[PDB]
């Protein structure tokens, strides 16, 4: 009970950190690689275009 | 990957084909001067050779 309560509060605290910290910059990679994917698909439809 | 290597290729290719169809552009005006030029110089040559023997049988 009172142990999993404290496991509890700090499993919220290990969330809130990652959110805070660690998820902001994996989203950026996330979107940094559909960001060149998409670039590189419409540098492909340009080629052709050409 | 080979849809890069294609798009690479690809961009190459466009600029050599543009590169080359304005090549023959200029091969084919110079290809039409150079037709031009031979007409009017053979015409020419035979009506030298006309005139030529226009004066020979005048002043026989």
């Amino acid at each position: 009970m009172s142990i999993f309560i404290g496991q509890l509060i700090g499993f919220a605290v290990i969330a809130f950190i990652i959110v805070k910290w660690v998820v902001p910059p994996v989203r950026t990679l996330m979107r940094n690689q559909q960001e060149a994917v998409r670039a590189a698909l419409a540098e492909s439809a340009e080629a052709a275009k050409k | 990957e080979a849809m890069l290597a294609k798009t690479a290729a690809d961009n190459r290719k466009s600029a050599e084909q543009v590169a080359a169809a304005q090549a023959d552009y200029e091969k084919e005006m110079a290809e039409a001067r150079a037709q031009a030029s031979a007409l009017r110089d053979e015409a020419r040559a035979a009506g030298r050779s006309v005139v030529d023997e226009k004066r020979a049988q005048a002043s026989g």
